[PDB]
């Protein structure tokens, strides 16, 4: 290991699974189930066959409102999903016995699709997944029902939309948590433009495991960005550990000693109290009637912070069951923390001012939207280098129906594809398990 | 080798033009300082520019397409690449724009051919070009009053005949001799003056130049009457189409 | 009867149609022309007052050789020279452009679901009509909450406004009708119970900002702009708090949930924002160009209505100045609406498709593009073949191959109503045009024409696509003059012989229904004339705020 | 097993090194070689010290004639180049016996760097390579020289430009074959944003190299973008095979049946004379003194065809050395050949097309430029699937020097760096080698 932290890891109800796990055992770069799940999100894709079928039936295709009279095409593609599905697997698969995966859900309405982990592995990116499952769905139905030549462009268009006029596949009835290269912010951005809805909806809006999912995708990215590359590499892993996995308990106890009757001050006193016992902060020295704290370990205090800051908005919006708060708390906490500390707050500041403009910008006329609809290459949250995202995944999952764009709303596909994948809906399980199985090779 | 289906003269003209082993009619004798004062890229007795060193100078490594392909010889000199360029008439000039492109690659090596629909180019090595222009400006590819050598300001092709049965061109490079019933080309292919003109023969009468013609008109053969040729292009459409969608 | 185009080539040319010979070199170059004439004086002008040498008519070669024809807008009696159609001198064709870029269209479906579920606040005609009231004040650039703010002058925005239509007529007739565009008044009678069953109690916003901003700004601006004010709007019509979470929830309706641009935004190398003109699909196009809801017993104007918008925007605005730039590439479109060219064509397809087959009629195969496109297509080369003075007309191959072409595509879509069978026609035309004349467009026309056939019916990723859907970034279209308003003619043909009220979007069908529009959809190449005569007067200037 | 096809394999010497090696043996699903090709070139960057170093000294950064004056730094780091890279290797790595290779080139100007290949692994796409390069080098300068934090922003902006003011790392000086991926005109393009002239310099200019480099580029993002699933999988091969790989030696044997003295039509007849001697053709039907001919392997006349436009480009750019004319011989092999005998041109006509608009926009005012400076991703280039960009690679490895923007004045850097590696440099050995060795598991 390059670094000498060890964590205790925990599961979703607050109970030790394996002391003294080496931190570098939770990284995307050496934790098996991180990789798992990270490569599955980029083959994973949701087909809806019934809207498939119900584009080609009233020859709407192409995007919000749009219909081409004369096009209609009546094909019974749900009655027919089992010869249809069979097919495109023998396109998409590499080989038989592969780990391609093609599953039918809701009657046939919905197809699960994994496209073979071997199609990644001599492709630049991600897009091999949507499009590799297009052209086997699109081919499926036109040899299932022998659609002529001169009407199977409308089952085309009917599964990808108005690509390539648009540069998105505008109308598809094909779903991604992932979203096209070309609306990356920056290079290395991919693993971030994924709604927190989304994320929500995958975990059935567990808690723990929503921020845990939240927190996996985004110190990933951190990685594939470079931002966690040498002097910066503990920090994130000591956040992923921290505010994202439940290292030593933390997040939960703060929780469970907040809950009941607290606020994100009361939090925020507690956390400041255990950071003080643990060693990770001291007293530097005494103002009038105030004490200034210091720290020798700026990573650490970092990490506690993160974990306090999750555990207030867990208090905070978990007590209104409403989501929209959190852009305060993510505000606040990390003011008031610096006030009462003299410390720095998460992420040195980049916490507290993506929460600012996620408060403007969830509450004003511009831009922006509910909590659920942004994600960590949303223009308004990509600045907090993964310290913010898991807390508003968190929020939504506590949300008891306050909002209009709700993961019900936004991202039902998604819910009824992804959350099948037990690696995509209970995180925290796998990567804690296989964070244990390697602990003695790191 | 085939060429080009049909059964009209055009059709057959235009195998002609195609086959290398058709030996082009020559029609006017054309010295070779005046193809070099034509074409205008360089002044008699001035010696080729370069644009790299001879192939022999350089130090290439192994390279077994290098070693198989022979040079042409202005590329082993180093020679640019320069070009001729001709606006052909619609009304039966002999030559036309694909003609030419389709032509140029049977015939010539080392070839860049582009077509338009008022103007053709051939682009290669300098002094391979002064020959094979000597030979587009000398045969059938060529008619004085109906083609003309134009590296700028093109229009013609589709417009009227003036009264000699001459080509417009609005820089007026060509022109008609009445007292010898001939042409004079009196500026280079870019415009410029020559200080002497150069003789390019009579213009072609009617009948020849419909026994020469590759282009289909009502008032010539038409096309539509020439049904192999229809019946091909139809067919490589369809052909197309099939294949684009299933592969059958 | 006379070929549609005789006229036109007599005022031309002092010999008839017919004569194979000419003088040229006698008519004094520029002299020759009144507006060359205009100028050669305006450089004169320009150069003495900055100090920089200017238009000059001695640089590089002596245009007018030839005659420098004038041209019959189609459809009108007016003959202009062709510089008068250069979109730089052509108002209406400006604002034609302005009037798109400045539009969207954005759903209340949304932004009512909020109010009544999340307000928890009623919404009826009369609070709509308040509303309504209330954005049309706002809209332009005027304030409705805050203190001490500074405004617009209505009189420089006075072309922004918001109307709303539904498909529910009772609703519909009891909001106020300064707002709504009344779907009964302007589309014939089975054109009318088409859109509303589309629309049904949906009720959509057609918003329209400022020129002077469009112009200042891009096309991008023209949803935000129009969301930020629905935005104020909502909040003062609905008595918001100003500035509360549910006010995001507006903002993200407006701007992504029920918001419908015009074009959608480009790729890298060509970037732009949406509502550019490369974004605009061509079924769109056709749904702007409001002659369907006019001419509708007369498919081949509708669908040649359509070319004439097309062609202007796409080749003259889009690749010849966006992509571009230059002197451009006024002659390669006017080709598609002047001398009555491709009408005459058009109208000779249409009325073979009608004796053999009947509109609509004949088999959606290949058998029927080949009879239709072959048969069209050797009708509109001979023209050229018998009228000399036609050919000279229309003197860039590329010019006639889009116009020969667009005249089989249109006519072959007449015969199976269906546009993709349509679009084979298209590059069937163009494939027998370049065997027949030995030539076709300029160096790159048939980059997209030799791909074509092929990509007609292939289903692959960046390949298929129906035509309607396509545009001018689909990847073989995405460069070259001479297509993309004749797709759009192409894609509109086989609706307006069906008789359908739109071709690929109800809402954008409807949405330029509206005279307070400044620029009349319904009659493109008229207004196009008007522009031409110096008659038309756009929006969007500053006279207002500069001296007099 | 799929496919039944056979294919005999030579060296870039025409001398037999395999004979019937199942056609999926060359597929970038299966072969190794073409997966070590295509990771490598995800992983690779090229880093120029000396370049950093002198826009350090020069305060030159950020883009073309761009300078801070007052910013000027004075750096030894060519003279440091072997701490730097080892600093900047212990960032970049994974662990210390990783893939990871740093290594300097031209005592210290330069360094050719390969990021672990676990790093993408776990990443969504591929600029984990540029970005993980960059932090590492600008940290290892920093902490070469003690760089203050005052003026360490200098080094950034020296190493990776202007980014993220500017999407692209605007200035930068590092440099890689891909390019980033908002700049990908479809999802799975990225293969093919590589430049020509990249390619020709890669692989030192040898014809053959550069022509199965460039196959192999181009075919395996036909997978990436779908276009090789299904119904076009085995055209897609036949392809990569017979116009990249010169299987069954043809496009060799067509060079040196027609490099003496052939021309463009001289390749034509003898394509088809060979194709009709094979079977993969048979007359049709007789017109008047012309041959119809017709095919039942539409797959294997189009890879026959598509060796032939190859073999014509090597005959014709060849004898002119002179690469301008491949636009030319792309537009007329295709339309001669198709009314030589009655068949579709390679790839049903869209090499034909991509050859018309590339002439255009090679030989006009509007855009385009050298046939070197196109790529299968550029708006004028990317209509064919993959039958039209390796054409244009070996026409500019034969060029002689004709072009202004030629590999020497594009692509310097990536010639130094890439050029290294054995398997970017000479991969028709190692893909011919692959095949061999994986024949049997088809
Ligand atoms: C320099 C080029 C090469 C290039 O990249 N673009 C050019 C020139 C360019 C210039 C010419 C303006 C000027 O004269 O200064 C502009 C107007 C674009 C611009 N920069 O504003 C243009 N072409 Ni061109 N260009 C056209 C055309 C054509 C036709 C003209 C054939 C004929 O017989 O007259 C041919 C191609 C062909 O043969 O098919 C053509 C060629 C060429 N085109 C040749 C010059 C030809 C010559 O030397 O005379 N254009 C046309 O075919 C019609 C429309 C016309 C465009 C202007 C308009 O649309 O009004 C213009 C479009
Ligand atoms: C509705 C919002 C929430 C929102 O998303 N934008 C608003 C309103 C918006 C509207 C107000 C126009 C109108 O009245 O119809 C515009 C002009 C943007 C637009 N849509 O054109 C605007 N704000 Ni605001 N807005 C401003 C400002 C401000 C200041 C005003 C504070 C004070 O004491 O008056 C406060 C924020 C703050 O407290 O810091 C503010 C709030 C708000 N701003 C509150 C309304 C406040 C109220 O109810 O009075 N703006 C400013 O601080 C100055 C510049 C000013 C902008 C106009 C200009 O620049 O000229 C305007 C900018
Ligand atoms: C946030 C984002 O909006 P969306 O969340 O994408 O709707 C963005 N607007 C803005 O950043 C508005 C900036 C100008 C108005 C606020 C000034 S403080 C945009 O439209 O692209
Ligand atoms: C090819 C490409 O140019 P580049 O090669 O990127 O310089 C592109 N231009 C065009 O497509 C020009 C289209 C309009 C002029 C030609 C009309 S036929 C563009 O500027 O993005
Ligand atoms: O001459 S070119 O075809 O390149 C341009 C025509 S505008
Ligand atoms: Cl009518
Ligand atoms: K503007
Ligand atoms: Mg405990
Ligand atoms: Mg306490
Ligand atoms: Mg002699
Ligand atoms: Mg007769
Ligand atoms: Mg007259
Ligand atoms: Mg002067
Ligand atoms: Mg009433
Ligand atoms: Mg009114
Ligand atoms: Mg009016
Ligand atoms: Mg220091
Ligand atoms: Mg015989
Ligand atoms: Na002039």
């Amino acid at each position: 290991a390059k670094f000498e932290d060890k964590v205790d890891l925990y599961d979703d109800r607050g109970n030790l699974v394996e002391e003294q796990v080496p931190l570098e055992a939770l990284s995307p770069l050496r934790n098996p189930a991180i990789k798992s799940i990270v490569q599955g999100i980029k083959r994973t894709v949701a087909v809806n066959l019934e809207g498939i079928e119900n584009a080609l039936k009233t020859a709407k295709v192409g995007g919000p409102a749009c219909k081409i009279m004369g096009r209609e095409l009546d094909l019974d593609i749900v009655g027919n999903a089992e010869s249809i599905a069979a097919a495109a697997k023998e396109m998409i698969q590499v080989t038989e016995d592969d780990d391609t995966n093609v599953e039918l859900l809701g009657g046939g309405k919905r197809a699960l699709v994994q496209v073979p982990s071997a199609r990644f592995d001599v492709a630049a990116e991600y897009s091999a997944a949507p499009l590799v499952t297009a052209t086997a769905f699109v081919q499926a139905i036109i040899n299932e029902f022998d659609v002529s030549m001169y009407d199977a462009n409308m089952v085309k268009a009917a599964v990808l939309g108005r690509y390539p006029q648009s540069v998105e596949y505008m109308g598809a009835n094909i779903a991604t948590m992932l979203d096209i290269p070309q609306k990356l912010e920056g290079p290395g951005y991919a693993l971030r433009n994924i709604m927190v809805n989304h994320v929500v909806a995958a975990t059935l809006k567990n808690t723990l495991q929503a921020a845990a999912l939240s927190t996996i995708l985004e110190q990933t990215a951190m990685f594939e960005m470079g931002d966690a590359v040498g002097a910066f590499e503990r920090m994130h892993l000591l956040g992923l550990a921290y505010q994202g996995m439940n290292a030593d308990n933390l997040v939960f106890d703060l929780v469970k000693a907040n809950g009941k009757e607290g606020t994100v001050g009361s939090v925020i006193a507690d956390l400041v109290e255990r950071a003080l016992e643990d060693g990770v902060i001291k007293v530097e020295k005494e103002l009038t009637d105030y004490k200034v704290y210091g720290t020798d370990d700026l990573a650490m205090w970092n990490a506690y912070a993160a974990a306090g800051l999750m555990a207030a908005t867990m208090v905070n919006q978990g007590a209104a069951r409403a989501a929209q708060g959190v852009s305060s708390t993510l505000l606040y906490y990390n003011d008031l923390i610096e006030f009462e500390t003299g410390l720095p707050s998460v992420d040195f500041g980049k916490v507290e001012g993506t929460a600012v403009g996620f408060s403007f910008f969830s509450h004003s006329i511009y831009g922006g939207g509910g909590p659920g609809i942004f994600n960590g290459n949303h223009i308004v949250t990509r600045h907090s280098k993964g310290f913010a995202i898991p807390c508003v995944a968190a929020a939504m999952a506590l949300d008891a129906g306050t909002q209009m764009f709700s993961p019900e709303a936004t991202s039902g596909l998604i819910k009824e594809v992804f959350s099948q994948v037990d690696e995509f809906r209970e995180p925290l399980k796998y990567v804690v398990e296989a964070a244990a199985e390697i602990k003695n090779e790191i | 080798a085939q060429y080009y289906p049909g059964t009209t003269k055009v059709a057959q003209n235009r195998r002609n033009f195609c086959n290398p082993e058709y030996e082009l009619e020559k029609l006017r004798e054309i010295s070779d300082e005046d193809v070099v004062k034509i074409l205008g890229h360089r002044a008699p007795g001035e010696e080729y520019p370069s644009v790299h060193p001879p192939l022999e100078e350089m130090d290439e490594p192994e390279d077994a397409i290098r070693e198989m392909v022979e040079p042409i010889d202005g590329a082993k000199a180093g020679d640019r690449v320069r070009y001729i360029q001709f606006t052909d008439s619609m009304y039966f000039a002999p030559a036309q724009p694909y003609v030419r492109s389709r032509a140029y690659l049977c015939r010539y090596r080392g070839a860049d051919a582009g077509t338009l629909s008022g103007r053709q180019i051939i682009e290669t090595r300098e002094r391979d070009l002064e020959k094979i222009s000597k030979e587009l400006l000398e045969t059938e590819f060529f008619d004085p009053a109906r083609s003309g050598v134009r590296g700028k300001s093109v229009h013609g092709h589709s417009l009227r005949l003036d009264e000699d049965g001459m080509m417009f061109d609005m820089l007026r490079r060509q022109i008609y001799n009445k007292d010898t019933g001939r042409v004079e080309m009196v500026k280079n292919q870019i415009g410029d003056e020559l200080d002497e003109p150069v003789d390019l023969g009579e213009p072609l009468d009617e009948e020849t130049l419909m026994e020469k013609t590759t282009i289909y008109r009502v008032d010539g053969e038409a096309y539509r009457d020439d049904v192999e040729a229809v019946e091909i292009m139809q067919r490589i459409h369809v052909l197309r189409s099939q294949g684009g969608f299933n592969l059958e | 009867a006379d070929k549609l185009f005789i006229n036109a080539l007599k005022k031309k040319f002092e010999e008839s149609p017919e004569e194979k010979k000419t003088t040229f070199y006698t008519l004094g170059g520029w002299k020759q022309s009144e507006r060359k004439t205009e100028f050669v004086n305006a450089g004169k002008e320009v150069a003495a007052k900055r100090g920089i040498p200017q238009y000059n008519p001695d640089i590089g070669t002596p245009l007018g050789q030839r005659v420098l024809m004038p041209y019959q807008v189609s459809t009108t009696d007016t003959y202009v020279e062709g510089d008068d159609l250069h979109f730089v001198n052509n108002a209406a064709m400006q604002q034609m452009w302005d009037d798109i870029r400045r539009t969207v269209i954005v759903g209340l479906n949304h932004a009512h679901a909020v109010i009544e579920k999340r307000l928890g606040k009623e919404v009826t005609p009369e609070t709509i009509t308040h509303y309504l009231e209330t954005v049309n004040h706002a809209m332009p650039g005027a304030a409705v909450v805050q203190e001490h703010m500074v405004e617009t002058h209505p009189a420089l925005v006075a072309d922004s406004y918001v109307k709303v239509f539904t498909g529910n007529d009772e609703i519909a007739d009891e909001i106020d009708p300064a707002f709504v565009i009344d779907i009964n008044k302007q589309f014939p009678e089975d054109q009318a119970e088409t859109l509303k069953a589309e629309v049904g109690d949906g009720i959509w916003q057609v918003v329209r900002i400022p020129t002077i901003v469009s112009r200042t700004c891009d096309g991008a601006t023209t949803s935000r702009w129009s969301a930020m004010q629905i935005g104020m709007s909502m909040i003062s019509a609905y008595k918001q708090a100003a500035g509360e979470a549910a006010t995001g929830d507006f903002a993200y309706a407006a701007k992504h949930a029920e918001v419908i641009h015009m074009g959608t935004y480009l790729p890298v190398r060509r970037a732009r924002g949406e509502n550019e003109p490369g974004g605009v699909p061509f079924g769109y196009l056709a749904d702007i160009c409001q002659s369907s809801r006019v001419n509708y017993e007369d498919p081949v104007r509708v669908s040649l209505d359509v070319v004439a918008t097309g062609a202007m925007l796409y080749d003259q605005i889009w690749l010849g100045s966006y992509m571009s730039g230059g002197v451009g590439f006024t002659q390669y479109a006017t080709a598609a609406y002047t001398d009555n060219i491709l009408d005459d064509f058009t109208y000779f397809g249409k009325e073979y498709v009608e004796d053999k087959y009947g509109l609509c009629e004949a088999p959606n195969n290949m058998d029927t593009v080949l009879d239709v496109a072959t048969e069209v297509t050797f009708y509109g080369l001979e023209q050229y073949e018998e009228y000399p003075a036609l050919l000279e007309d229309q003197f860039g191959g590329s010019q006639r191959a889009a116009v020969v072409a667009a005249a089989a595509g249109c006519s072959t879509a007449f015969a199976t109503g269906n546009a993709q069978t349509g679009l084979s026609g298209w590059y069937l035309s163009m494939y027998l045009h370049k065997e027949q004349h030995s030539r076709l467009g300029f160096y790159g026309y048939d980059l997209q024409d030799q791909c074509g056939a092929s990509n007609v019916f292939s289903i692959r990723g960046d390949e298929g696509l129906p035509l309607e859907l396509r545009g001018p970034n689909y990847p073989n279209y995405a460069m070259n003059v001479g297509h993309q308003g004749e797709y759009a003619g192409i894609s509109q043909a086989p609706h307006a012989a069906r008789g359908d009220a739109f071709v690929f979007n109800p809402l954008v069908k409807i949405a330029f229904a509206d005279d307070n529009l400044v620029f009349d959809f319904t009659n493109v190449r008229g207004e196009f004339a008007k522009g031409a005569l110096r008659e038309f007067e756009p929006a969007g200037e500053r006279a207002l705020i500069t001296p007099a």
